[PDB]
RNA sequence: AAAGUUAUCCAAACUCGGUCGUUUAGAGGAAGUAAAAGUCGUAACAAGGUCUCCGUAGGUGAACCUGCGGAGGGAUCAUUU
RNA sequence: GGUAAUUCCAGCUCCAAUAGCGUAUAUUAAAGUUGUUGAGGUUAAAAAGCUCGUAGUUGAACCUUGGGCCUAGCCCGCCGGUACUGGCUGGGCUGGGCCUUUCCUUCUGGAGAACCGCAUGCCGGUGUGUCGGGGAACCAGGACUUUUACUCUGAACAAAUUAGAUCGCUUAAAGAAGGCCUAUGCUUGAAUACAUUAGCAUGGAAUAAUAGAAUAGGACGUGUGGUUCUAUUUUGUUGGUUUCUAGGACCGCCGUAAUGAUUAAUAGGGACAGUCGGGGGCGUCAGUAUUCAAUUGUCAGAGGUGAAAUUCUUGGAUUUAUUGAAGACUAACAACUGCGAAAGCAUUCGCCAAGGAUGUUUUCAUUAAUCAGGAACGAAAGUUAGGGGAUCGAAGACGAUCAGAUACCGUCGUAGUCUUAACCAUAAACUAUGCCGAUUAGGGAUCGGACGGCGUUUAUUUUUGACCCGUUCGGCACCUUACGAUAAAUCAAAAUGUUUGGGCUCCUGGGGGAGUAUGGUCGCAAGGCUGAAACUUAAAGAAAUUG
RNA sequence: GUAUUGGCCAGCCGUGGUGACAACGGGUAACGGAGGGUUAGGGCUCGACCCCGGAGAAGGAGCCUGAGAAACGGCUACUACA
RNA sequence: GCGGGUAAACGGCGGGAGUAACUAUGACUCUCUUAAGGUAGCCAAAUGCCUCGUCAUCUAAUUAGUGACGCGCAUGAAUGG
RNA sequence: AUAAGGGAAGUCGGCAAAAUAGAUCCGUAACUUCGGGAAAAGGAUUGGCUCUAAGGGUUGGGCACGUUGCGGCGUGCGGUUAACAACCAACUUAGAACUGGUACGGACAGGGGGAAUCUGACUGUCUAAUUAAAACAUAGCAUU
């Protein structure tokens, strides 16, 4: 059964982008999904998205503009200290100059670079570059 | 694929690795300590013994020669083994009741080359050293 | 798909987006509640109480008209059944299989069905006990189960 | 107030029996691996000259043969009112 | 290495390390050949025969967001001036204050400010003073606050060791020493980080669990009644008694309030309607054929094979027609078609309970996925007692073939083949391909249900049934293609994997010895399940190419 | 009874305690730790041995003196050596 | 008399020669011979004359006892193993 | 009936005799038709006297009226004595102290045991007056 709605949304986006389409539909919508898209949007990797509201859960229609290589999710949400954050960027990021690792902390979910500025840590939930 | 992946499944993963680790052959012989029990050497590197007789051993099928092994009884536990005498014309240096010292071929319990069923070689005779006698660096005591 | 099967049907009902009664209903919520209690006293279970109202005259959704569900309404009027209807029907089917089975001793297929039905009763009864609908000492005894149905 | 003496307690040690563990001798019986100029057949690989194989039961110097139910890893992806 | 040895024994020459080099055993890297990061399971080693289910692991969405002003600390760009300095209505980063329906518990005490006037004094501000309206903040004490996981910062905790700062022991491994003019003197160092599991405090409040008002046993009030316990100092002192007052527990009456229940998942269970199928159980009905027996007509061969023989025959074989009994089996229709968890299931009719799909503006509200042990069913052969015993036919007896033929071919033939009541639990039990969920490309066929439509056909005829066109849900399959995958054969999954994480269970680690020995457990037995070691070896094996 | 708590011991009275989240038993060529070796990260393996804690003086038990010993370069007895 | 059936009816179920790179043995082969030539098992056994058969064990010493070997004068399958 | 030291050296052969023996508490193998083997094998205790503890039966239960020679009933109720008081009666079981020329089922009564072979399955029956067995019978199986 459906055990991770976040994985379903990210997987569906990846398939459509690789085949060259421009728009995607996501059937279930949640707060974590929307908060994840906003981080991607502020860096220019996607365009506008709109959430139609049926009374069950709503849907999302995202607009693609290329520029996106992969977006994945880590299924067991490990606990990561602030001191060991440099291990992960070496593992699942193509290069040091660009790419982002998404975390969830007590101050909202955020990328791995602003969290260093605010000196905060938490749990890891995904990545995109 | 098919492993448990949850955050509270550390017991199953640890148990599974312990069980399947026995299928390895190198680890299985280490855990059971077969060398301490079955090997003629008590898990050591060398051993001393007494020579009983001189025996010739035929080479394997493609080759044809006489390998000129020797029979030895170990002082430590009284077991009997066979050992190979290296170099050319060295049986002439060994007599009966000569207190030889042995070692392995380095294949770690397996026969080396075409010699069948031989796992040891003679290193010293009468406490002089075989190779030193071959090059006439020393004279065998009487 | 299915609890004990391999089918994967998707037949169901679609709830309309609107949450307001149609303009032609012209029936007060108080009249509906009194109408419901009359049919319950006649013997109908909540299952076919709704279908009588929908098919025969008027109300399509009782919730939109009155703001409450049928089972909640009946409980406040002292008409709730002693055991839940979904559990009641499972018990009734299991009794009928045992009665047939003892006459046909070597019907090996019907023996397989009886194991599935009883296994479904135990799972459903456990949920009701942990929520407070059934007393914690309630047990399904095959010997005396025939009295509960009728 | 010494030798000696009465009754409990803490108890080494020996004898007999029971039980567990390691090592080892044995008439005779029945297997495995290797080696060699051996004796008798030709079971398998081609339609290997009776298509091969699986579960089960019986029989014969030996490989093997035959009955019942399967599979194609087959020698057929195929025959019309 | 078998007579011209680049590989043995020697003489020359050359190569590698060098005061060191070779050998044996143990251990790490190489090993992504132990794989949490990170490994195979169609054919190379490997998905339990199948379904149910307890521990264990894992589980859909939803509750305060946004906006409008002020202000600080750190960077960069620019301008100008002398590494320094200021400015930009500079653009950013971090943080703190107010109003938006929200802002932040509370009482006592301490000291005391800001904003205020009072009069006394200088060049429209100020110490004025035991002045008072007055307590921003702060400190100490009391009461109230759903509970865990997680992260941040602190405290406490051993020397040596590891990392690491300083100083020319002549350099170095070390050591913790030293330095300055010249001094009867001065001066310095012996830092810092890490451990890391558990325990103690502090800030944060996302993510993952948990608790609360539904038979109100619910919240509030200086509203108003009761009945119980406790008793500070004030009436000199002690004892005894009473009132008032203060506190706690418990129970009424009245009032106040927006008075208290999240969706109804292309998650799941149940109900209802018309159907569909060789799904299961009991009984019953029919069909020709094979064998046997009786009656009937004729007369010499019949059987079987590549060719023959054994065998039957005027005691009438073989053949021909009519009739009877017994047991087994359901031809043609029958298909790239249907049902069942799998094994499996095909003649008619009656009875009994069960099931999938479709339809639905019915109902419950997380009730779910997979499962170590555990349990139900499980072809054929085989086993224990009765019934039945037509046909085929293990064992057995003969005839041929052959150098031999305990076989292949032919004539006979016992157990068995069928059924009732109990055991056995194994198959190439095969799609050699576990289960749930999401996404990914075009096409035409087909089975079951619903909806729309032009006609034909047809009936006590319409609506229904048959045929035709299109859409859709659920199935058994197929053709083309490759953006993809693989060693390849090939695959709509064997794809979404070096750019590697959706959940769960089982199994494998070079070839033999070996599914063998031994112990245990189940069975009447045959046997099933669990399952080694000694020893031996450099190759076994998979897909494809040329002969 | 002991320096003191305590099923440490004596009487009387209850029927309990641990376990698939692996009890109980068997193996250890097993003293524990600070730490050594080998390294992309994650790891694998060793630790009798200079520092800290525990135990023993051929094998078992008993005891005197003393603040402190069940001591062995202190005593008594048995077993084995001498 | 001629022709069929029947052994959980009475009863029965054989000899001679050659032959495997040390001896030895004989899987193998020729030959006479009939109703069929003793199969599965078992043994110096209460059934074996030669016999106090051969090997092991028990005893200082055992014609006795037990476990094996089997061309068995003359074992053997409801005369039941 | 009893015998020093030896303990089957006697004899065809342990023939005759000796040894074990009641009750309470511990302990118990191979094999097996799972019922047995089993009293397997092998150990400990036992008197007298003075005491302690446990195991039962019967009759009594507060007010308020009416009948009756301090009371028997009619009732109307309430309460469950945080179970008290008096009287009566036999034996069976467990524990402690003292005591003796270490003795005590003090006479009587009262199983020797273990490892194997041959043979009939078992209980049962017969040659009265020399043979009680491996002989007969038996349940089970098969044939006419």
């Amino acid at each position: 059964v459906r055990t991770s709605v976040l994985h379903d949304a990210l997987n569906s986006i990846n398939n459509a982008e690789k085949m060259g389409k421009r728009q995607v539909m996501i059937r279930p919508s949640s707060k974590v999904i929307v908060k994840f898209l906003q981080v991607m949007q502020r860096h220019g990797y996607i365009g506008e998205f709109e959430e139609v509201d049926n009374h069950r859960s709503g849907k999302i229609v995202v607009q693609l503009n290329g520029r996106l290589n992969k977006c994945g999710v880590i299924s067991p949400r490990y606990n990561v200290r602030l001191a060991e954050l440099e291990k992960w960027v070496t593992k699942l990021l193509p290069a040091r100059q660009f790419g982002y690792v998404i975390l969830t902390t007590s101050a909202g979910i955020m990328d791995h670079e602003e969290a260093r500025r605010k000196h905060v840590a938490g749990k890891i939930i995904g990545f995109f570059y | 694929g098919g492993k448990p992946r949850g955050l509270n499944a550390a017991r199953k993963l640890r148990n599974n690795r312990r069980e399947q680790r026995w299928a390895d052959l190198q680890y299985k012989k280490r855990a059971l300590g077969t060398a301490y029990k079955s090997s003629p050497f008590g898990g050591s590197s060398h051993a001393k013994g007494i020579v009983l007789e001189k025996v010739g051993v035929e080479a394997k099928q493609p080759n044809s020669a006489i390998r000129k092994c020797v029979r030895v009884q170990l002082i430590k536990n009284g077991k009997k083994v066979t050992a190979f005498v290296p170099n050319d014309g060295c049986l002439n240096f060994v007599d009966e009741n000569d207190e030889v010292l042995l070692a392995g071929f380095g294949r770690k319990g397996k026969a080396k080359g075409d010699i069948p069923g031989v796992r040891f070689k003679v290193v010293k005779v009468s406490g002089v050293g075989l190779l030193a006698l071959w090059k006439e660096k020393k004279e065998k005591p009487r | 798909g299915r609890l004990h099967s391999k089918g994967k049907g998707i037949s169901a009902s679609a709830i309309p987006y609107s949450r307001n009664p149609p303009a032609w209903l012209k029936t007060t919520p108080e009249q509906v509640v009194e109408q419901i209690c009359k049919l319950a006293r006649k013997g109908a279970t909540p299952s076919q109480i709704g279908v009588i109202l929908r098919d025969s005259h008027g109300i399509a959704q009782v919730k939109v008209v009155t703001g409450n569900k049928i089972l909640r309404i009946l409980k406040s009027n002292g008409l709730a059944p002693d055991i839940p209807e979904d559990l009641y029907f499972l018990i009734k089917k299991a009794v009928a299989v045992r009665k047939h089975l003892e006459r046909n001793r070597k019907d090996k297929d019907s023996k397989f069905r009886l194991i599935l039905i009883e296994s479904r009763i135990h799972r459903l009864a456990r949920y009701y006990k942990t929520v407070g609908v059934l007393p914690p000492t309630w047990k399904y005894e095959s010997s005396t189960a025939s009295t509960l149905v009728a």
